[PDB]
C-alpha cells in the first residue's frame, strides 16, 4: 500500500521560483522511478520527465531545462524545483511512479531496441496558478 | 472528439493519432471527469490487475495503420476520457499524451 | 599441348528463352553417359601453378561480363551535383539525395529524389553537397533487370584430337607426379562463384583437409585450404524497400530506391560457433607440421578498401561486404586455445554492408550499377575452403 | 607566328561546372572565324 499526497503553494507570482512536494506514504524512494505530470485545462496531459535510482533524468526540452527535480528521502517525499515560471505553466499537477519496459525488434547486439515507461500509481491532484493576482 | 455513448451491451471503438511508421509500443489511460488519469493498457495488449477482459488493443503489423482501443460490452463504469501515449523506434520522441478524447 | 576449349551445359535448364549472363544458349548439351577410361600403369606429373585453363577461364569470365551491359543504359547524365539529408529516423547509412536532371525532352528540367547508400558517395568540398562515387574516372553502366546472375555450372570440353587427363589420388598436393590417372573429354561441373576471402559453393576433399601452396616457405605465395566437411552460413538483408523508375532520355529508364517500409536493420550472416571451432582446430594440426616449433595466430586483415579486406559475395542480386574480424581472433600453441569463452551463445554474427557501384576485377574505366531487388533477401551458402 | 597561345571554356568531367584552359598549338590547325583575333 502506497499513497501520494501533493502539497504546494497553491498561488504564487510570475517570474519567480516555485516548489511543489509530493509526500509518499508506503515505500522508500530508492526502489521506484518518479515523475510529475501537468495538465493544462482542456488540452492533454504533459510529462515533464523522470528521476531514477542512479539519479538518471532527462528533462523536457520544451520545458527548456528550467526544472530540477529534488527529492526528500528522509521524510519520504518527492519535491520539485522550477525557476522563472510563466503564466502558461498554470496546470493541475500530479505525482506518479514509473516502471521499466524494453521493446526489442531486431538483433539485440546491434542496438535495435528501445525503452518505454508506464505510470501505474497516481497522485491525488492539486492546482498551482501562475497569475499576477 | 467523436462521442460514442450507445445504450449498454454494444461494442465501442476509439482510434488514436498519427499514422504508424514503424514498430510501436502504445499505452492507454482512463481520466475520469473530475478524477485522476488511470492506466489501462501497456505494450498494446497487456492488462494490469483490476481491469476486466473487455479491453483489447492493436498489434505490431503497424506500418501505416491506426492504433485502436476496443471496448466490447460497454457498462456504466465505462464513461471517461481516454488518452494515448505514443512510442515508435522511427519517428523520434514524445512529450505529450496524444490527442484528447 | 595448348588449345581452345568450349562450353557444355545440360538441359535441366533451357526451357525458358532467357539470357542470363553466362550465355547457356551457345553451350552444347553434355552427354548423359560420360566415358572415363582408367589408364594402366601411367604416371603423368601435374602442376597446379602453371596451368593454361586458369587464364582461359579468367579471360572468358571477363568477356562474358562484358557482353552483357553493352546494350544497356549509360549513366553519364547522372554525374551531377547532389544535395542530401539523412533519413527521417529517430533524431546514417542511406541518404535522401535530390538533384536536377534534364528530362526526355532536352529543353526542360526536372527535380528528382532518390535514396541510396553511403559507400556510393564522395563529399565534394553550411549545406552538405556532394557527388557519386566514381564519375570522374569511369563510364558507368546500369545492368538490366530480367538478367540473371545465378552461377549455373560450366563444363569444359576439348575438341577432337585432344583429351583431358585427370588425377584420382586421394591426397595430392600441387606440383607432383601421380600413379592413378584417368582420361575424359569433359570436366567437372564448375560454378563461376565470384567471391573473396572464402570459397562458397565448392567441392570438398576426402578424408582430410588439404593445404596447397607453390613454395610454402616463401611468404609471398598464397595458401589454398580445402576442407572435407562443409560449414554452413546463413545470410540475409531484412529491409522491405521499394523501387522508383526515373526516365532519362528516350526509352532509357533509371531504377533507384524509393522508401523503406518498416524498421531499419543491418545485414547479419550467423556462422555457427562450435562447428567452425572444429574446422579451425583441425586446420592448425596440419599447419603445425610445416612450422613445427612455434605458436600460430590468426590476425585480421589490413585497413584499406572495403572490397579487398572484407568477405564480398553476391546474394541473389545484391553484393554483400561482411567483415571477418569476429572470425580471425585466436592464438594456438598445442591445438588448444582460450579465445572462445565456451558459453554465452552460439551463432557468431558478422556485419555486412550494401554497395551498388562495383568495379570488380579492378577496372580503371568501367563500373556497374546493380539495380535494387524488391523484397527481402536470403542465401544459405555452403563454405568449402579459404585463402590465407 | 607559327605557334598560337589559345584559351577556351570547357565543360569538365562533372557536368555542371565551367573550366578555362590554355594550350599552344600550331598554325595550319586553325581557321579564322570572322580587334581581338577570335578563331
Ligand atoms: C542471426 O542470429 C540472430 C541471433 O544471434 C537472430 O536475431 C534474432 O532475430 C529475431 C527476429 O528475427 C529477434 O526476435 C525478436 O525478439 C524479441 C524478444 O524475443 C523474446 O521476447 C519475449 C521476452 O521478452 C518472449 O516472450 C519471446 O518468447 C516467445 O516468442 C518466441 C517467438 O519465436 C517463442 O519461440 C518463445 O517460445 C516464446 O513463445 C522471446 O523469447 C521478440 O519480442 C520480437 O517479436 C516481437 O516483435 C516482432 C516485430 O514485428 C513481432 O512480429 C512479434 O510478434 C513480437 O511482437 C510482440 O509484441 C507485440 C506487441 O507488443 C504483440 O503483438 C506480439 O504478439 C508479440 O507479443 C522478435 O521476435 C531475436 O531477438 C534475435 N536474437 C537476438 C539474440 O537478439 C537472427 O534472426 C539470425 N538471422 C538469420 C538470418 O538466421
Ligand atoms: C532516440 O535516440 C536518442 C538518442 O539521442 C535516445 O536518447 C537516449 O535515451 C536513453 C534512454 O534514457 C539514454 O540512455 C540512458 O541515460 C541515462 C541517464 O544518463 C544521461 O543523463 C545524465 C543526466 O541525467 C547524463 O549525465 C548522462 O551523460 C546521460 O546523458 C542512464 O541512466 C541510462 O542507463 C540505463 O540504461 C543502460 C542500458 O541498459 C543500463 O545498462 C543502465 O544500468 C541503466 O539501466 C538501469 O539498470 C538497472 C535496471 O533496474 C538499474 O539498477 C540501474 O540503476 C539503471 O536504472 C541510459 O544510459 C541516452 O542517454 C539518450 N541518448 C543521449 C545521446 O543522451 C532515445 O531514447 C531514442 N528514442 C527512441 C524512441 O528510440
Ligand atoms: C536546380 O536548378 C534550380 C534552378 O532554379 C536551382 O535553383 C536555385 O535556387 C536558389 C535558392 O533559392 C536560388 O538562389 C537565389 O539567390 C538570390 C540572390 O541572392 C536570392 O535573393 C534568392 O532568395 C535565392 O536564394 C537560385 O537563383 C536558383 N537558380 C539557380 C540557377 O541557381 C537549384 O539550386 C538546383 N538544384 C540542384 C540540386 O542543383
Ligand atoms: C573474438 O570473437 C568473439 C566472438 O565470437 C568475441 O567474443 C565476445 O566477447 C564479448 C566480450 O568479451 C562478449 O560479450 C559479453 O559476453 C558475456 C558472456 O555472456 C556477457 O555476460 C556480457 O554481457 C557480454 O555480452 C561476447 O558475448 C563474445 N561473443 C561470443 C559470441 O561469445 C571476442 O571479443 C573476440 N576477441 C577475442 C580477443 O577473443
Ligand atoms: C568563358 O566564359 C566566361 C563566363 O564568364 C566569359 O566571361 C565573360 O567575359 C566578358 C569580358 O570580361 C564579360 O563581359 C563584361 O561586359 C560588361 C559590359 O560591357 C563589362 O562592363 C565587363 O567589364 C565585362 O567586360 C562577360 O560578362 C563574361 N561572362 C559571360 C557570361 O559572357 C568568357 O569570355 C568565356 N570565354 C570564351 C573564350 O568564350
Ligand atoms: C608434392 O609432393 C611431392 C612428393 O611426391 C614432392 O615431390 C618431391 O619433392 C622433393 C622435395 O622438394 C624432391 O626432392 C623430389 O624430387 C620430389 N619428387 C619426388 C618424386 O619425390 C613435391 O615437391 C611436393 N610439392 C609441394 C609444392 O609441396
Ligand atoms: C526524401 O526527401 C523528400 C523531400 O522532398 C521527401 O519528399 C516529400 O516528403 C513529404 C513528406 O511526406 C511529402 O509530403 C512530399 O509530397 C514529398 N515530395 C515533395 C516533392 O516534397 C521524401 O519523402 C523523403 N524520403 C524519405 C525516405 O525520407
Ligand atoms: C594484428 O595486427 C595488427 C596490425 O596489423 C597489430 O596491431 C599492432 O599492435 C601493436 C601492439 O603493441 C601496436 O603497437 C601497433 O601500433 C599495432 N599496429 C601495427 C600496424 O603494427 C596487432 O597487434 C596484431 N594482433 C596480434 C594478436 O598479433
Ligand atoms: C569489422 O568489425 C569489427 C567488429 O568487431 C570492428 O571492430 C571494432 O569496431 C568498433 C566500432 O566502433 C571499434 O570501436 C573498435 O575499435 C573495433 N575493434 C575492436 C577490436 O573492437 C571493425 O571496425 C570492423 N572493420 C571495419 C573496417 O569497419
Ligand atoms: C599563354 O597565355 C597564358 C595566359 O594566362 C599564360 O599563362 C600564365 O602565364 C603567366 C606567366 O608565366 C603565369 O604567371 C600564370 O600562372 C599562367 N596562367 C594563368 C592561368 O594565368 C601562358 O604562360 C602563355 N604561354 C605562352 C607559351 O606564352
Ligand atoms: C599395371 O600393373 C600391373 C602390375 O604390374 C600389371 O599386371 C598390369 O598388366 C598393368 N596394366 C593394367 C592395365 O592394369
Ligand atoms: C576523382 O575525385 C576523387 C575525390 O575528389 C579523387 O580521389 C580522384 O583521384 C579523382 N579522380 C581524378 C582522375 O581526378
Ligand atoms: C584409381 O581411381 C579410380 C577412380 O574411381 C578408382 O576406381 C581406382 O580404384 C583407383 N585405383 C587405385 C589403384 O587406387
Ligand atoms: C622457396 O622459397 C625459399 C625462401 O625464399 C627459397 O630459398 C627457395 O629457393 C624457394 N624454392 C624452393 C624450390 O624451395
Ligand atoms: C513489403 O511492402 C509491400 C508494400 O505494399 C507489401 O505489399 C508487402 O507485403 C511487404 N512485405 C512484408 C514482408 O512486409
Ligand atoms: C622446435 O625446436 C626446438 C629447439 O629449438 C626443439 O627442441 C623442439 O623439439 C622443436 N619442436 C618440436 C615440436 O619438435
Ligand atoms: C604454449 O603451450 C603451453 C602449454 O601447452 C602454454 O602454457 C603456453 O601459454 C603456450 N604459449 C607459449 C608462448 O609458451
Ligand atoms: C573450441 O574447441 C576447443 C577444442 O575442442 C575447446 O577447448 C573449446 O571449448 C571450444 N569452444 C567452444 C565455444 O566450443
Ligand atoms: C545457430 O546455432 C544453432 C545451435 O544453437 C545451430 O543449430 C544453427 O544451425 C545455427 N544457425 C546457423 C548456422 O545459421
Amino acid at each position: 500500500q502506497v499513497q501520494l499526497q501533493e502539497s504546494g503553494p497553491g498561488l504564487v507570482k510570475p517570474s519567480e521560483t516555485l516548489s511543489v512536494t509530493c509526500s509518499v506514504s508506503g515505500d522508500s524512494m530508492n526502489n521506484y522511478y518518479w515523475t510529475w505530470i501537468r495538465q493544462s485545462p482542456g488540452k492533454g496531459l504533459e510529462w515533464i520527465g523522470y528521476i531514477s535510482d542512479r539519479e538518471s533524468a532527462t528533462y523536457n526540452p520544451s520545458l527548456n531545462s528550467r526544472v530540477v527535480i529534488s527529492r526528500d528521502t528522509s521524510k519520504n517525499q518527492l519535491s520539485l524545483k522550477l525557476n522563472s515560471v510563466t503564466p502558461a505553466d498554470t496546470a493541475v499537477y500530479y505525482c506518479a511512479t514509473a516502471r521499466r519496459g524494453q521493446r526489442i525488434y531486431g538483433v539485440v547486439s546491434f542496438g535495435e531496441f528501445f525503452y518505454y515507461y508506464s505510470m501505474d500509481v497516481w497522485g491525488k491532484g492539486t492546482t498551482v496558478t501562475v497569475s499576477s493576482a | 472528439v467523436r462521442p460514442l455513448s450507445v445504450a449498454l451491451g454494444e461494442t465501442a471503438r476509439i482510434s488514436c493519432g498519427r499514422q504508424a511508421l514503424g514498430s510501436r509500443a502504445v499505452q492507454w489511460y482512463q481520466h475520469r471527469p473530475g478524477q485522476a488519469p488511470i492506466l489501462l493498457i501497456y505494450n498494446n495488449q497487456d492488462r494490469p490487475s483490476g481491469i476486466p477482459e473487455r479491453f483489447s488493443g492493436t498489434p505490431d503489423i503497424n506500418f501505416g495503420t491506426r492504433a485502436t482501443l476496443t471496448i466490447s460490452g460497454v457498462e456504466a463504469g465505462d464513461e471517461a476520457d481516454y488518452y494515448c501515449h505514443m512510442w515508435d523506434s522511427r519517428s523520434g520522441f514524445s512529450w505529450s499524451f496524444g490527442g484528447a478524447t | 599441348a595448348t588449345t581452345t576449349l568450349f562450353c557444355a551445359s545440360d538441359a535441366k535448364a533451357y526451357d525458358t528463352e532467357v539470357h542470363n549472363v553466362w550465355a547457356t544458349h551457345a553451350c552444347v548439351p553434355t552427354d548423359p553417359n560420360p566415358q572415363e577410361i582408367v589408364l594402366g600403369n601411367v604416371t603423368e606429373n601435374f602442376n597446379m601453378w602453371k596451368n593454361n585453363m586458369v587464364e582461359q577461364m579468367h579471360e572468358d569470365i571477363i568477356s562474358l561480363w562484358d557482353q552483357s551491359l553493352k546494350p544497356c543504359v549509360k549513366l553519364t547524365p547522372l554525374c551531377v551535383t547532389l544535395n542530401c539529408n539523412n533519413v527521417n529516423t529517430n533524431n546514417g547509412e542511406m541518404k535522401n539525395c535530390s538533384f536536377n536532371v534534364t528530362t526526355s525532352i532536352r529543353d526542360k528540367i526536372k527535380k528528382e529524389y532518390a535514396l541510396f547508400y553511403k559507400l556510393d558517395v564522395v563529399p565534394l568540398e553550411n549545406i552538405t553537397n556532394y557527388r557519386l562515387i566514381n564519375c570522374n574516372t569511369s563510364v558507368i553502366t546500369q545492368a538490366c533487370p530480367k538478367v540473371s546472375f545465378e552461377p549455373i555450372p560450366i563444363h569444359y570440353c576439348a575438341p577432337a584430337g585432344f583429351a583431358i587427363l585427370k588425377c584420382n589420388s586421394k591426397t595430392f598436393n600441387g606440383s607432383g607426379p601421380c600413379t592413378n590417372v584417368s582420361t575424359v573429354q569433359c570436366t567437372h561441373g564448375i560454378r563461376p562463384v565470384v567471391s573473396t576471402q572464402l570459397l562458397l559453393n565448392g567441392s570438398l576433399a576426402e578424408e582430410e583437409i588439404v593445404i596447397r601452396s607453390e613454395n610454402i616457405t616463401d611468404n609471398a605465395k598464397t595458401i589454398i585450404v580445402q576442407l572435407n566437411e562443409a560449414v554452413e552460413i546463413n545470410c540475409t538483408r531484412p529491409n522491405n524497400n521499394t523501387r522508383k523508375s526515373i526516365h532519362i532520355g528516350p526509352g532509357r529508364a533509371f531504377y533507384a530506391t524509393g522508401d523503406i517500409i518498416g524498421n531499419i536493420r543491418q545485414a547479419h550472416c550467423n556462422i555457427s560457433k562450435a562447428r567452425w571451432n572444429e574446422t579451425l582446430g583441425q586446420i592448425v594440426a596440419k599447419l603445425e607440421e610445416q612450422f613445427p616449433n612455434k605458436t600460430i595466430i590468426f590476425n585480421h586483415s589490413s585497413g584499406g578498401d572495403p572490397e579487398i579486406v572484407t568477405h564480398s559475395f553476391n546474394c541473389g542480386g545484391e553484393f554483400f561486404y561482411c567483415n571477418t574480424t569476429p572470425l580471425f581472433n585466436s592464438t594456438w600453441n598445442n591445438t588448444r586455445t582460450d579465445d572462445y569463452p565456451t558459453g554465452g551463445e552460439q551463432n557468431i554474427t558478422l556485419q555486412c554492408r550494401i554497395k551498388q557501384i562495383i568495379n570488380m576485377w579492378q577496372g580503371v574505366g568501367k563500373a556497374m550499377y546493380a539495380p535494387p531487388i524488391r523484397g527481402q533477401i536470403r542465401c544459405s551458402s555452403n563454405i568449402t575452403g579459404l585463402l590465407l
